[PDB]
């Protein structure tokens, strides 16, 4: 009986930190996907505001 | 005693859902303001149909389930619904933004918001239960919620309910209504994800279900309506055991028991009969080795598939009706001797029986007739696998080219997660070989 | 679920306008705003593109570096009914060129068109996403357009954005370096929008000249583009699935995003069916024939039996298999609507995600590498503090995308 206890709280355990990991490492790579996403659009008005100082030259 | 909660999830889970319940509630005379005359027992009971049915002061038979979608327009027909005034409107959990039939939006991007919500909401009712029994999981495999949050939800409830049993009813896509072309993804996700959580699944082909109505209810092209009133005559059958009683009831756990020889081995193929038109119903009763000999014909399957190419590992028959065990022996006598059943070599080769005496119930102004007898047939088969076959191979095609997979992986996941998904699909599919092998 | 409408340039200020008189009179709206119409079924969707003293206002927002055009649109029909505020023009124009559009005369004025979307969008329940009508040769609808996609993107990095694209075409030149602004703005459009239905004007004036006969006005080439953008728009505007959903299935590759419409007619079910996939009818001046469909999506109007449309798409599929690529099952998805077009009693409108295309960009790079290969009015462009590697950067991006085109074309299941 102890066993069997023993092994349904192992699937528990194992349950939750195998979905603690999917929800960690998803979380980091949406949050990546995304930062690089604005980190392009930081390039072109870094592109853009020279494209307008070398107007004025 | 011996609760059941029911969980819809998505389009399809709650559309199924409402089938299902309009349908109980005729089959135990329930009003659709909740109130049964038939129950003397006011406030409470252990009666069969308390399994599914919760009670309170005023004589309101709620119940034990619980709605969510991602996005609200499905839900809200239920809310405004015929049957408004039967659930209590937090058993009807509602989003703002669907998946999108993306598996990531709804096992993660989206569903992570609500999933908190939905197991306080499971935990409510079961708190109401004496003795919990376990889960029942209606969901597509094609849309974003059915297959993204339903995983999610599975891995939820082995965490917070241990090995309590969980039932799956999965409509399994069909290219003909469907609305996603990346449906082979999310099937395969979610499969590989629940596979460890679920104990017992009862997959649904659509397509089965849209040539049913076709061919034998003269449907010239079937309506979601059309096809949840037949889907909810085999949830009906098959749950019959857990909500009446019955000498020779026979209870679901009991089939289970023969149904499943192995934790992964545990996708029942079902068939039902009969499926009749009220034209043709009309001066033609059929029997009960008419509607037995018709579980033999694959054109009956909820699943496309060809039992006769594959060998059996179980055979269950759940008839309803006025059904005694004198004819129901004769008629399998019959069919022992004209049919190919061919079983592996390490099971036994017997039917098992259960006779519900409550005939079935038809939801008045449907093209279902009403039949005094009906019967579904439970059987583990290796045929069953053809099904992982078909949608595995769509999921190569376009895993291949890598095709869609970006939306996927916008959304934070890997391309880890299909390859390992799709490797357990295979493993699936090389366990329905070695079953079928004879012994050494 | 509502949907933010933006109109720029000249193009995208008429062809936007003649869009909203075509769903405003599906929908029962007058020029004031008011609905008098017959079915509910009218309103059930309508606050998709509509705002609500028991009145229906555009959610658009007209946006132009000249009020001449946008002066034309407050006088016409259905001119009043738009927002007042949502008018954003500035004066000293863009004379047709990319540079000004997209760095100089429109950079001033684009945080002023912003401050209207996050008004506008500050109201919705839940917003879908934006989409853009302007023109690909200009330089307002070109240049500020695509300058305004990259800052909506900012603030809404997980919303939709489409756009109504007009591609350039010398059968209806109004300027010589159209070849440069189309590059330009394709350059951006790979990047920063979901779906792009290019508008080919070499189409629509070859079916204005061909098909309907008319040895053409800009009028008569929008009539083609209202029919078009009305039956793209029906099932989001009429009951019977939102732009993500719709751009998941229909984007197989991110890059790969450029659509070619279909329009019929310009009767039954089959002939219906048959004239809508003809070449003659795509609003994309390019041969489906010549290449492969990755994905389509087709939309039925009218009373018509659904168990007929179901068998003949599914024949058309069978009889032209090789147009299809093999490895993405099940890439044709139908719809029936019940409510029929204005003056039509069936129609039927398709948008698909052809390797064909590859002809609309090889046609716009040939006209510009003929232009770039002797550096052909490169000082309007220079002059507004360009260099020249933008230009051929540009240009490699646009042949990359031709590349990509054909290797899906290429590709086999096998
Ligand atoms: N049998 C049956 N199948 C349905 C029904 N509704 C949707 N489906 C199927 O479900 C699949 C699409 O998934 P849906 O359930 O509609 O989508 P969802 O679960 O709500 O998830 P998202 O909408 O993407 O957020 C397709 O294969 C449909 O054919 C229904 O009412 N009955
Ligand atoms: C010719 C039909 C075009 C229409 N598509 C449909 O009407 C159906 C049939 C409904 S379902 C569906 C899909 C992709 N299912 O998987 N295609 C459509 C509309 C649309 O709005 C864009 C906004 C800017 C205006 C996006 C799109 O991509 O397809
Ligand atoms: N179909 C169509 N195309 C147009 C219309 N007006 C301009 N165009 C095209 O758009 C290009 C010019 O861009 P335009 O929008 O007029 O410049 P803008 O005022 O700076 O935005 C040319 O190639 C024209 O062929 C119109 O009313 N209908
Ligand atoms: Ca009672
Ligand atoms: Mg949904
Ligand atoms: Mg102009």
């Amino acid at each position: 009986i102890q066993k069997a206890i023993e092994e349904n709280n192992n699937f528990i355990k194992m349950a939750k930190e195998k979905l603690a990991q999917k929800m960690e490492s998803n979380k980091e790579n949406r949050e990546a996907h995304l930062a690089a996403m604005l980190e392009r659009l930081q390039e072109k008005d870094k592109h853009a505001e020279e494209v307008r100082k070398n107007k004025e030259l | 005693m011996r609760e059941c909660i029911s969980i819809h999830v998505g389009q399809a889970g709650v559309q199924i859902g409402n089938a299902c319940w309009e349908l109980y509630c005729l089959e135990h005379g329930i009003q659709p303001d909740g109130q049964m005359p038939s129950d003397k027992t006011i406030g409470g009971g252990d009666d069969s149909f308390n399994t599914f049915f919760s009670e309170t002061g005023a004589g309101k038979h709620v119940p034990r389930a619980v709605f969510v979608d991602l996005e609200p327009t499905v839900i809200d027909e239920v809310r405004t619904g015929t049957y408004r005034q039967l659930f209590h409107p937090e058993q009807l959990i509602t989003g703002k933004e669907d998946a999108a039939n993306n598996y990531a939006r709804g096992h993660y991007t989206i569903g992570k918001e609500i999933i908190d919500l939905v197991l306080d909401r499971i935990r409510k009712l079961a708190d109401q239960c004496t003795g919990l029994q376990g889960f029942l999981v209606f969901h597509s495999f094609g849309g974003g919620t059915g297959s993204g949050f339903t995983s999610l939800l599975m891995e939820r409830l082995s965490v917070d309910y241990g090995k309590k049993s969980k039932l799956e009813f999965s409509i399994y896509p069909a290219p003909q209504v469907s609305t996603a072309v990346v449906e082979p993804y999310n099937s395969i996700l979610t499969t590989h994800t629940t596979l460890e959580h679920s104990d017992c699944a009862f997959m649904v082909d659509n397509e089965a279900i849209y040539d049913i109505c076709r061919r034998n209810l003269d449907i010239e092209r079937p309506t979601y309506t059309n096809l949840n009133r037949l889907i909810s005559q085999i949830v009906s059958s098959i749950t019959a055991s857990l909500r009446f009683d019955g000498a020779l009831n026979v209870d679901l756990t009991e089939f289970q028991t023969n149904l499943v020889p192995y934790p992964r081995i545990h996708f029942p193929l079902a068939t039902y009969a009969p499926v009749i038109s009220a034209e043709k119903a009309y001066h033609e009763q059929l029997s009960v080795a008419e509607i037995t000999n018709a579980c033999f014909e694959p054109a009956n399957q909820m699943v496309k598939c060809d039992p006769r190419h594959g060998k059996y590992m179980a055979c269950c028959l759940l008839y309803r009706g006025d059904v005694v065990p004198k004819d129901v022996n004769a008629a399998i006598a019959t069919i022992k001797t004209k049919r190919s059943i061919q079983f592996v070599d390490w099971c036994p080769t017997g039917f098992k029986v259960g006779i519900n005496y409550q005939p079935p119930t038809v939801v008045p102004g449907g093209d279902l007739a009403k039949v005094q007898r009906a019967v579904c047939m439970l059987s583990n088969t290796t045929a069953i696998a053809e099904a992982w076959a078909r949608l595995d191979h769509k999921f190569d095609l376009m895993y291949a080219k890598r095709a869609f997979v970006h939306w996927y992986v916008g959304e934070g996941m890997e391309e880890g997660e299909f390859s390992e998904a799709r490797e357990d699909m295979a493993a699936l599919e090389k366990d329905y070989e070695e079953v079928g092998v004879d012994s050494v | 679920r509502e949907i933010v409408h933006i109109q720029a340039g000249q193009c995208g200020n008429q062809i936007g306008a003649k869009f909203w008189e075509v769903i405003s009179d599906e929908h029962g709206i007058d020029p004031t705003g008011s609905y008098h119409g017959d079915s509910d079924l009218q309103l059930e969707r309508i606050n998709v593109y509509y705002n609500e003293g028991n009145k229906y206002v555009p959610r658009a927002i007209l946006v132009d570096l000249e009020p001449g055009t946008m002066d034309s649109v407050r006088s016409g029909p259905f001119g009043q009914i738009f927002r007042p505020d949502n008018f954003v023009f500035g004066q000293s124009g863009a004379g047709n060129n990319w540079a000004k559009g997209h760095y100089t005369e429109g950079a001033e004025l684009v945080d002023s068109v912003l401050d209207v979307v996050r008004k506008e969008s500050e109201s919705c329940d839940c917003l879908q996403g934006f989409q853009l009508t302007h023109s690909l040769g200009g330089g307002t609808g070109s240049g500020m357009g695509t300058l305004l996609i990259s800052k909506i993107r900012e603030e809404y990095p997980d919303r939709i954005m489409n756009t109504f694209s007009v591609m350039p075409s010398p059968k209806v030149s109004d300027t010589v370096v159209e070849p440069y602004n189309a590059t330009l703005s394709v350059h951006q459009l790979v990047e920063n929008t979901d779906e792009t239905y290019c508008i080919d004007n070499e189409a629509l004036y070859d079916i204005c000249f061909r098909t309907l006969k008319l040895t053409p006005t800009y009028g008569d080439l929008n009539h083609l583009v209202s029919a078009t953008m009305s039956g793209v728009t029906t099932c989001l505007r009429f009951p019977g699935a939102d732009l993500r959903k719709l751009a998941v299935n229909m984007v197989p590759f991110p890059r790969l995003h450029f659509f070619m419409p279909g329009f019929a007619p310009l009767l039954t079910v089959p002939e219906l069916t048959q004239q809508m996939f003809d070449s003659k009818n795509m609003m994309a001046a390019c041969d489906p024939r010549h290449g492969r469909y990755l994905t389509v999506a087709a939309i039925f109007r009218g009373r018509m039996s659904m168990k007929e449309v179901d068998e003949q798409m599914l024949n058309v599929q069978n009889k032209n298999s090789s147009y299809f690529v093999e490895w993405i099952p099940n890439n044709v998805k139908t719809a029936v609507c019940d409510i029929p077009p204005r003056g039509l009693k069936m129609s039927a409108t398709f948008i698909g995600n052809s390797t064909a295309i590859q002809e609309l960009f090889k046609r716009i790079s040939e006209q510009f590498t003929a232009m770039f290969r002797r550096k052909a009015f490169l000082h309007w462009y220079t002059g507004e503090g360009m260099d020249e590697m933008e230009f051929t950067e540009a240009e490699s991006n646009m042949n990359d995308l031709v590349s990509e085109y054909q290797q899906y074309q290429d590709a086999t299941a096998d």
